[PDB]
């Protein structure tokens, strides 16, 4: 019950999804062929939430892989853990978004969004009681941004009651992997703050920093970053895919973390993060995890929390632990950082506890902080957008697909309004 | 299923294509006769396949003088190309634009377009065009202008990439280079999505200094430009951790409709003996790419500003190092982008290393990087050409050939006005914004 | 008991019949020689309905193969599964219809129709209790159209009580395999709406589309299309050739599907249709079949049902299943598509269930929809006919065989009246 | 058991028949002496069989000059034909219609009809007639007109197909071609079920451009026309997934009693060296068939409208691809049928691939397609002939031969009126309908 549908847009979304399904299959003991070879019945007691039991006793992920260029699709298809996706799912086009948002939302996307929605509808009717949607996409790449926003708008039209999750890879502050990414970011954020329940902001910069310093890895390949994001997502969903002394569901997180309709952008975090050698020289206790999760050097979003306040915080543990210990740790961490939390939300730590470790550990933890610091991020992007709009640079590519300036004017105004709201609530009293 | 055809105009285009297709046939393990004894499909994007194990290129070699095409037909790469494509004229434009755009080329443009249409309709996911053409030659300039206008009329919205051979400031083999250059630029300014400036003088310099060969033939320059092209297309033709298609190129490197003249650069370029004695850091090769002595156009980047850059890496590359190196590059002051573009990079990574052609000059490397950079320094270069034009027009020199071959003086005046307008636009963009 | 006689007119009819008898023989476990080598007695408990037990314990199909050119006849004769037809059946002429209807119904057909009727009469007297006739023919080819209409008229003269089935391959809308096919179609339809109980319209376009998209075959040879039509026919007859929890006969379908004497044109459909690879990645449940059978992309007639309403619908399942499941599925599908059914026919889904799968599978299903959408088809053809009659193009070939214009005038008027009736009942209230 | 006899009139007919029967004997594995060391029967439709393993053709080679027939009797195909059929006259019509229809041919027409009747009565399922005859030669025109009238009198309703050699617009070997053409057309217009326009000029063009032979003999044109004929009859002579008989041809391609002049076309026609470098898609070969440069009559189809088309494929063909290709052809605008015929195709598929004659010029292909297309462009061609006639009649040139050989001027005037009427009918049909 409470089945979840997985959508993967853009190249980053698809790669993250490949690693994500690898992780999930490892969790439930699923062979690459798609048949169960596990050992613990609890794996199958909720196997339906992400998988569908196809006949002859096989399992197929409830995935809907979307793209506009067959390259990465075929890469996924050929590689291992690709032979179990249901082959009818791989929707792809030929033109390619060309790293443009106008193509990804108006011209090219309008031709595949119908087929995507049809497969979505088939999967929805297949499920018993739909729980919600999780969309894995970028914010820079044209396909990800444009087509994901279009799909979100259409789905919200057809399912205004379900819950919506997005794992959007926000552009990094220092580097810029693309050139027009401010435009894509602004338009995508406009659509998201329109029609999304929660948005898990991530930067590649923070993941680089974590893989470098904390994990002591000088050679971070994209496999590792995607592995980290996959572990975060698995930690988010294990609260319902598994039994727990204090269980959680996606709707619980949405209610707890989203005080106002618009302010629903979360920065995630994971713990423990130990190098290969520096592991046996540290104790794995709940206080250690809790103290690890609260610092700028372990936030997957490149913005110091100290510059603002945590509006709310959710914390999902795993593995066998003692509830009193967790409560004591949360009390201490809420006490000593009193200036780091908003005054008018007393007891602002949502807690959930699972019963199964994320495989290969004693106990883990996932942090989901809805703070005001992220305003800086938007601030940054907004400014960049403004600059690249003041000269109307690159404007012709977007204008040529039917979009016009007033779109950009409205989107920038909307983002500035959002930043104003974040600022207002940060200094509320 | 993302096809992209190649169109080689003029002798320069044809020889560069010889090099490029030699390189490709080496990359995918393709024998010269189209047979083949991380790869995926890969070659499908450039090689179409027939029933047997024989693959053929999607190239259209067009020329007005049969000499070089005959050399191709007689070369070791005889069995490869589809014999219908090797279109040959009868009398070359003889370094005259009017002949190459009004008189002679007007009589085979239709056959060329017909072969283009056949090749296009045999494809499904056509990406765009690769025109390999010089700038001084008559056939190059005239025929390329005509062909670009025709294709833009036919294929409304598709990628159109050119590899022009920008006329050098001091070494000029032709005598009427300013005329052909100005005319072909005035024409192609409204149709080419993205050109690719390369010059022979800079490549001479690079071959002498870096590769330590003092006496290079056109074979070497052709091999270098072929390597650049291969690095451009490796994203389409291979599996990479961050791929990029040509539409992404035109979106990223072209801020305005007219200013679309990015210059090329490649690294590392080191001889076999100097292959050791350096570990070839990705940060090192990035610095090499930004070194003003390594660019392949005789223009000092320090006299202008990089409006945009696109670095395509290949081989054993790790994204964190790329991020660090680009951050360092952004830190330095001598590399000063425009104020209004705070994000001046597109990054692409491929898993396939560059392959060294046997009998070549470079050394087997594990990492490589091609930079396509759109700057403002190139503007000054236009001035030089403009200057030359003015002098050669102040005396009406050589005008009689063009006049008597289907053109008017008012056209020359209009092209001069257009070049002045382009220079004005470059200068206007180069300035900073207020408030 | 309830023996059925099979007639095959025209080249298409004969090829379809060859594949059809291959399928039936595979069902009952009949060797190519015509002797039974099966393993289940239920095969022989009703083997008489289509076969006759010839002496020395052999079986001969109750087939009557008709043509005007010995070519395809000899092709059938030489090929395997041809050596068991009774050789006296192969009636053929020498002139050939020449793709003309006038030849196929007035001049050439008048010379062989007598022998055909004589063999028909012999087979009828041979049977114990005749059930009905099934005619397999085209609508474009001259032999099929003309001679089949003539045979139908004569048989209806000699057996006004039996039931009549036709599998007429309707011309496709986009392509046109012949040039004069509007004339043949109009005249044949005139005769059919005169003297037929039910007509199973089929287009080659829809079969192409199904073999391309759904089955994922890029090389559909006519063998495959004929195989599909044969599977449909076998599914139609298995309701009486085999035991079933809720059995059906041809008369049952005729009564249920034909509310008015004229409006008896059905579009068929089959399910499941799975590619070679995409089979194990899908569950074979009654809901899956039911949802598959209702969509334009699985109707063997090239016309979207959504453009009109289903006047009636029949559904014949196979293999072991649960009746309650089928009832629930039909209820749901009748509920959600309320605008897709006619108001004044409550509970318009006839259901039948067999007990044997069509070999190799667990459970299959056959859909027989009598809708109003098919009017478009006739509309199309009518218009074409009108055009080719306005200039009287090709008229001389038909005039030269005794037929005159008034024939065409009356036939076109009749077809327009039929379309008017379909339109009237589509918007009835 | 579906027999069809062949009647070759004139030198053109006889040589074309040499080629055709060489092709047949090659197809069914028949030695030149009638012996033979997917097939069924197959050969029975064209070859009758005697007691021994010796088969003989159902051909009637008639001529008024014994030269070419003597060459046949002396050629390698001496043992094959039944010696009674090789009817030879004494003095040829000498490019004079009156001689070929009133004076000379009148004295062997009876013997020819007698042999025809013998061959017909020895058959059972006779389908129809194949007349192989030119249009300019005197024997061709006159004797063919006489023979067609006689057969139409005798065999009331049976198929009668001709393969005329339409006189070229610019290359004319004869001098009185307009007279013979107009007379034979006025005669055969009421008897021939379906003619088949072919010209020598277009075949020269095709041989030069496509097959890349610059110096072709009549052998090559004859081989091409033989291939066309074989593709026409492959339905009768072989097992196919969608067969078609000649009555279907006359029903489909003849909208009106008079307008029955479809022109031929064949594809693919590629040299052995160019056999590779292309996979020969069935859609590709369909496009080749509709290419205005591949038709075998010097008339641009774009100046008229295809009133009907009949495409006969053979080899490894799949119907879905044919449907897709024909749909695409219908989509394009430059191929515009008449409004009143919305269904402009008959399709036929055969399982037997075309067989290449050893010592030939074409290459072994797996798929082939012959198009017989009835259009309106051919109408303009009549105008040309009409024009020529007018001039050569305005001076009464050459009239004395015909007058003194059993004909009158009023006949010339009447034939001119008839040709004008045919041109009028073509123009009237070419227009569109109202309401
Ligand atoms: N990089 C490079 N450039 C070449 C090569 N060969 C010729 N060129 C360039 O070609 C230019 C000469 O004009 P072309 O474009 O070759 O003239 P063409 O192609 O022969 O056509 P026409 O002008 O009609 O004769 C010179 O400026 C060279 O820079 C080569 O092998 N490599
Ligand atoms: N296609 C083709 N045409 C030929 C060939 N040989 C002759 N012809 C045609 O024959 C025409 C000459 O008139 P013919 O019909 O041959 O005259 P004939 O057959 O000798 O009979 P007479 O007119 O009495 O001499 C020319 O226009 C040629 O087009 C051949 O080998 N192939
Ligand atoms: N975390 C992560 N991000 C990626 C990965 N690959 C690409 N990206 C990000 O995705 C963005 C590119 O979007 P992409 O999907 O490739 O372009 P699109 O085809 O237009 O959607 C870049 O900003 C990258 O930062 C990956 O493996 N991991
Ligand atoms: N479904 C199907 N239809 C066919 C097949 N062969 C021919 N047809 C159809 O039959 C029609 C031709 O009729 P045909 O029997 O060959 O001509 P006839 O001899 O005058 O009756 C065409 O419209 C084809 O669409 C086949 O194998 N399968
Ligand atoms: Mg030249
Ligand atoms: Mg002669």
């Amino acid at each position: 019950m409470r089945e979840i549908v997985h959508i993967q847009a853009g190249q980053c979304g698809n790669q993250i999804g490949a690693k994500f399904w690898e992780v999930i299959s490892d969790e439930h003991g699923i062979d690459p062929s798609g048949n169960y070879v596990g050992d613990s019945d609890l794996q199958l007691e909720r196997i339906s939430v992400y998988y569908n039991e196809a006949s002859s006793h096989k399992y197929v992920p409830r995935a809907i892989l979307v793209d506009l260029e067959p390259g990465t699709m075929d890469s996924v298809r050929s590689g291992a853990f690709g032979h179990l996706f249901r082959p009818d799912n791989f929707i792809f086009g030929q033109s390619g978004a060309g790293n443009n948002w106008a193509k990804g939302h108006y011209t090219e996307g309008a031709e595949l969004v119908d087929s995507v929605l049809d497969v979505v509808r088939k999967e929805c009717e297949n499920c018993d009681c739909l729980q919600g949607f999780q969309l894995t996409h970028s914010l820079g790449g044209g396909t990800g941004s444009g087509m994901g926003t279009l799909l979100i708008s259409k789905v919200r039209e057809e399912y205004p009651d379900r819950i919506m999750n997005t794992f959007s890879v926000v552009p990094s502050p220092k580097v810029s992997d693309t050139v027009v990414e401010p435009y894509n970011a602004t338009l995508s954020i406009h659509q998201l703050v329109e029609n999304t329940d929660e948005t898990y902001c991530i930067d590649n910069e923070a993941l680089y920093d974590i893989c470098f310093r904390t994990l002591k890895l000088a050679t971070p390949t994209y496999g590792d970053l995607n592995h980290l994001v996959s572990a975060t997502m698995s930690g988010v969903t294990t609260s319902l895919r598994f039994p727990g002394q204090l269980n959680a569901d996606l709707r619980k997180l949405a209610v707890n973390m989203v005080p106002f309709p618009r302010l629903h952008f979360f920065m995630p975090g994971f713990a423990p993060l130990t190098a290969r050698g520096s592991q046996q020289y540290r104790a794995l206790t709940v206080p250690e995890l809790t103290q690890q999760m609260f610092d700028a050097k372990n936030m997957m979003a490149a913005c110091d929390p100290r510059h603002g306040r945590y509006l709310t915080v959710a914390t999902v543990f795993r593995g066998r632990m003692s509830m009193k210990e967790v409560d004591e740790q949360m009390l201490a961490i809420q006490s000593k950082n009193s200036s780091y939390f908003v005054e008018w939300i007393p007891n602002n730590v949502k807690v959930a506890v699972c019963d199964i470790p994320p495989r290969g550990l004693k106990m883990s933890s996932t942090f989901i902080g809805n703070s005001t610091a992220i305003q800086e991020l938007f601030k940054r992007i907004s400014e960049q957008f403004t600059a690249m709009f003041r000269r109307k640079a690159f404007l012709h590519w977007y204008t040529g697909e039917g979009m016009d300036e007033m779109e950009f004017t409205e989107a920038e105004s909307n983002m500035n309004d959002l930043v104003s709201e974040y600022q207002q609530y940060q200094d509320a009293t | 299923m993302r096809e992209c055809i190649s169109i080689h105009v003029g002798q320069a285009g044809v020889q560069i294509g010889n090099a490029c297709w030699e390189l490709y046939c080496l990359e995918h393990g393709i024998q010269p006769d189209g047979q083949m004894p991380h790869h995926h499909d890969s070659f499908n994007t450039f090689f179409s396949e027939t029933g047997a194990g024989k693959h053929v290129p999607r190239a259209v070699f067009v020329d007005l003088e049969p000499t070089v095409i005959d050399e191709v037909r007689t070369g070791t790469y005889r069995q490869l190309f589809h014999p219908e494509q090797l279109i040959t004229g009868k009398e070359d434009a003889a370094n005259n634009y009017a002949r190459g755009h009004y008189t002679i080329g007007k009589e085979i443009i239709d056959l060329v377009l017909d072969r283009i249409r056949k090749l296009a309709d045999q494809c499904t996911g056509l990406q765009g065009f690769l025109v390999f053409h010089s700038f001084g030659g008559g056939t190059g300039s005239g025929f390329t202008s005509l062909l670009m206008e025709r294709l833009s009329v036919d294929y409304g919205k598709k990628s159109k990439l050119e590899f022009s051979i920008y006329p050098a400031p001091q070494v000029s083999t032709a005598v009427v280079e300013p005329y052909n250059s100005i005319l072909t630029t005035h024409t192609t300014l409204e149709h080419s999505d993205c050109a690719f400036m390369v010059d022979n003088e800079a490549i001479y310099d690079i071959c002498r200094r870096n590769l330590d060969i003092e006496r290079p033939t056109y074979t070497n320059l052709n091999r270098l430009i072929s390597q650049i092209v291969s690095s451009i297309t490796a994203s389409l033709r291979f599996d990479g951790a961050l791929n990029v298609d040509l539409t992404e190129f035109q979106t990223n490197l072209v801020p305005y409709p007219r200013i679309h003249f990015p210059l090329a650069t490649y690294a590392p370029v080191i001889s076999a003996e100097k292959a050791y004695h350096e570990q070839l850091s990705v940060a090192e090769i990035t610095n090499a790419c930004f070194e003003p002595a390594n660019q392949m156009v005789k223009c000092d980047p320090r006299h202008g500003k990089y409006m945009a850059c696109c670095l395509l890496y290949r081989g054993d590359v790790v994204p964190k190092d790329v991020n660090a190196a680009i951050a360092t590059i952004k830190t330095k002051r001598s590399i000063q982008f425009v104020d209004w573009c705070p994000t001046g990079f597109k990054v692409g990574i491929n898993y396939q290393p560059p392959t060294v052609v046997p009998g070549g000059d470079l050394a087997k490397v594990q990492r490589a990087v091609c930079m396509l950079s759109n700057t403002t320094a190139i503007a000054e270069a236009w001035a030089r050409l403009d200057h030359k034009f003015d002098l050669m027009y102040a005396k009406r020199a050589f005008v009689h050939w063009y006049v008597g071959e289907g053109m008017e003086e008012g056209e020359f005046s209009e092209a001069r006005e257009d070049m002045a307008a382009l220079e004005k636009d470059y200068e206007e963009v180069g300035v900073d914004s207020v408030e």
